[PDB]
RNA sequence: GCUGAAAGCAUCUAAGCACGAAACUUGCCCCGAGAUGAGUUCUCCCUGACCCUUUAAGGGUCCUGAAGGAACGUUGAAGAC
RNA sequence: GAUGUCGGCUCAUCACAUCCUGGGGCUGAAGUAGGUCCCAAGGGUGAUGCUGUUCGCCAUUUAAAGUGGUACGCGAGCUGG
RNA sequence: GUGAAGAGGGAAACAACCCAGACCGCCAGCUAAGGUCCCAAAGUCAUGGUUAAGUGGGAAACGAUGUGGGAAGGCCCAGAC
């Protein structure tokens, strides 16, 4: 998990979802891209 | 929206009853009851169920869609139910169903024993796979999930409990 | 002429019972406070306790809006250095539910000896039963 | 489970056949006589109140004498209560003896520790002493600093400093039961228990499991 | 994580349901009803006259002195007192 | 018309930007061992040589030898290098 | 301009900010700045809208299918996404 102030879509398969108020990027292609805002 | 605006058709031999907000479904595989949230109203039309939002509620359409999907899966459950297949891969990994308890051997130094819930029945066609059958989709999904959670597929051989259909996408260590 | 003042000896106090089921915490507490102080009678005087005794039942059924049920936090210090201790709304309801209403009302009352005396006139009960039937409380709708 | 009230007879050892010396505390527990039984309906909780020993009738006050008369038991030297588990019930006047601990093998013992009196900070709280030499002047066993500068401006609650030590209730947990001797009214537990010789002890089955 | 729409797909969340740490609330030990919100239980003791007046109150005299307590003494593995 | 100043000793107390122990995500994570980030402040967190030293460098340990605030915490508590 | 050399009301408390310049007395009335659920005087006032964080009641570059409203634009019942 990358915890950073600027989360972005990195590939086509990575996707943005607001879980519990916090913005997250979950990417099915590979776990390297999984991100969180913080 | 589109989901809510597609009625669910009850087959013959399944029974529904709507007590205000609580829906109860009779079927050959048994009973499924669920209380809908206040923002959705449901009408028993001719051998069908129609879902719509209450008035004075925001996001009523989202609740209607969720309720429609829940009830469709419900009626799909009371007939034939659902089943989930799990595989065990890895040397010495075994499963055995005894009564309502699953005996697993995922290479631990202790025995692992999983208690099944009320409506779920397990059976192991062979030594290294499990088949769960149940009526309610959520419960059987949950059972498969926390059965997988005992030893989830590691990314170098796929060893551990996996869903029979899921892909693992293993990788390899460095060279040298 | 001089302005009238109520006498502590000859003031008339009545008994009421309030059912706090589904009522908003603060909206109930303000009315409780103004009735304990005596602000609802034409012979109210600031330095005399002219209020009524209030029985509150079903203190555990009190309601709060928003996310306060898990987010409102009650803090208190024990006087030692660890000291600071906290409990959310739901933990207070589970431990001693009569305390949430007691604390709200105590906050809304005046401070000092007279405010303490006014607070002494409130009887909060978790359940639906009270043992003050001899005082014949009459139902007050808030 | 309930416990019993005993007396610290003293301390000795038990020599085992394989050549091991076990230091044992000897607790004389006589019959404990149930003087009261408390239940939810009348008292709000379940317990049994026992007495033990005996005391001279010329200074059992009339209130105490009347209390013992209801149970129909002989006056003892004190009264102690024991909370009841969900299972057991007792009857007023019943006598409980040492074979309660016949197969317990681990007990907690509660007593009143020996009173050390007004003790200083070194003995009470294991404070380091200061230098005995190197210019130290009148401060060899004193506590040192007791706080910070102006910012707190006060000494904190619970600060460790000299005062009364001892003479207070102490519980020692998970003591092995070396033996139970029913006819001599004796309990031999391994180790040392609080209190001086001849003082009351409360023995309970171990709660620490 | 499960089920699941908004967004006919996906989605751990919006409704609903699970797990999850030496932190938190308990569980273990001690103090604790001056908790003036001063709690409960058990036991014991005391059921005599008369006068006065500013009375709804009280004051006083005689007789009585309980249960207990304190004081004193001999003291204590209790203790500066 | 006085707020005693460096370091040591004694005694601490809080913050968390976590040194260890606890829980996790990603790894250029096979295992062992690591890297990095997130949650976590319950408890723990060396005794020596040199120097007034704080520091530092060394010698040996340790699970670890945390970083800071507290008048660079503490002289109506000690020392006085 | 104010304080100095100016009190009174508000800004929680707050010389110097806001309102306003105390000759004395009144248990009379109207207002200013500020306010009107309770502490604490006065709207739990009316109509229309917004926000769901306790935002209101601390803080930027930057990031995001949070929602509320406009002005336009494509893709399309020959079938769009």
């Amino acid at each position: 998990m990358k915890v950073r102030a600027s989360v972005k879509k990195l590939c086509r398969n990575c996707k943005i979802v607001k879980r519990d108020g916090v913005i997250r990027v979950i990417c099915s292609a590979e776990p390297k891209h999984k991100q969180r805002q913080g | 929206s589109r989901v809510a605006k597609a009625p669910v058709v009850v087959p013959a031999g399944v029974d529904v009853k709507i007590n205000g907000q609580v829906i109860t479904i009779k079927g050959k595989n048994g009973e499924l009851t669920r209380t809908l949230n206040d923002a959705v109203e449901v009408k028993h039309a001719d051998n069908t169920l129609t879902f719509g939002p209450r008035d004075g509620y925001a996001d009523g359409w989202a609740q209607a869609g969720t309720a429609r999907a829940l009830l469709n899966s419900m009626v799909i459950g009371v007939t034939e139910g659902f089943t989930k297949k799990l595989q065990l891969v890895g040397v010495g990994y075994r499963a055995a169903v005894k009564g309502n308890v699953i005996n697993l051997s995922l290479g631990f130094s202790h025995p692992v024993d999983h208690q099944l819930p009320a409506g779920i029945t397990a059976e192991c066609p062979t030594q290294t796979e499990i088949v769960l059958k149940g009526a309610d989709k959520q419960v059987i999904g949950q059972v498969a999930a926390d059965l997988r959670a005992y030893r989830r597929p590691e990314p170098y051989k796929g060893k551990g409990v996996r869903y029979a259909d899921e892909v693992v996408r293993t990788k390899e260590a460095k060279k040298k | 002429m001089k302005t009238f003042t109520a006498k502590p000896e000859t003031v008339k106090r009545d008994w009421y019972v309030v059912d706090a089921t589904g009522k908003t915490l603060g909206r109930l507490a303000t009315e409780l406070a103004r009735r304990l102080r005596g602000k609802h009678k034409a012979e109210y005087t600031p330095h005399v306790d002219t209020g009524d005794y209030i029985i509150v039942l079903n203190a555990d059924k009190v309601a709060v809006t928003g996310n306060k049920r898990t987010d409102k936090v009650y803090y208190h210090h024990t006087g030692h250095i660890g000291g600071i201790k906290q409990a959310t709304f739901e933990e207070m309801i589970a431990r001693r539910p009569e305390r949430v209403i007691e604390i709200a009302v105590k906050g809304m009352l005046p401070k000092g000896p007279l405010g303490r005396a006014m607070f002494r006139k409130l009887k909060v009960y978790a359940g639906n039963e009270h043992n003050h039937a001899a005082q014949q409380p009459q139902v007050l709708d808030i | 489970m309930i416990g019993l009230v005993g007396k610290k007879v003293g301390m000795t050892r038990i020599f085992t056949e394989d050549g091991v010396s076990i230091p044992v505390t000897v607790i004389e527990v006589e019959a404990n006589r149930v003087t009261q039984v408390k239940d939810l309906a009348n008292d709000g909780y379940r317990a049994i109140q026992v007495t033990t020993g005996a005391k001279k009738a010329n200074r059992v006050t009339k209130p105490e004498a009347g209390h013992f008369a209801k149970a129909g038991v002989e006056a003892g030297r004190g009264l102690w209560e024991f909370r009841l588990a969900e299972g057991e019930e007792f009857t007023v006047g019943q006598s409980i003896s040492v074979e309660l601990f016949a197969d317990v093998k681990k007990v907690d013992v509660t007593g009143t520790s020996k009173g050390k009196g007004f003790a200083g900070t070194v003995k009470r709280w294991n404070f380091r002493t200061q230098d005995a030499t190197h210019g130290n002047s009148l401060s060899h066993r004193v506590p040192g600093s007791i706080g910070q500068n102006q910012t707190p401006g006060k000494v904190f609650k619970g600060k460790k400093m000299a005062g009364q030590m001892g003479n207070e209730r102490v519980t020692v947990q998970s003591l092995d039961v070396v033996r139970v001797d029913a006819e001599r009214n004796l309990l031999l537990v391994k180790g040392a228990v609080p209190g001086a010789t001849g003082s009351d002890l409360i023995v309970k089955p171990a709660v620490k499991a």
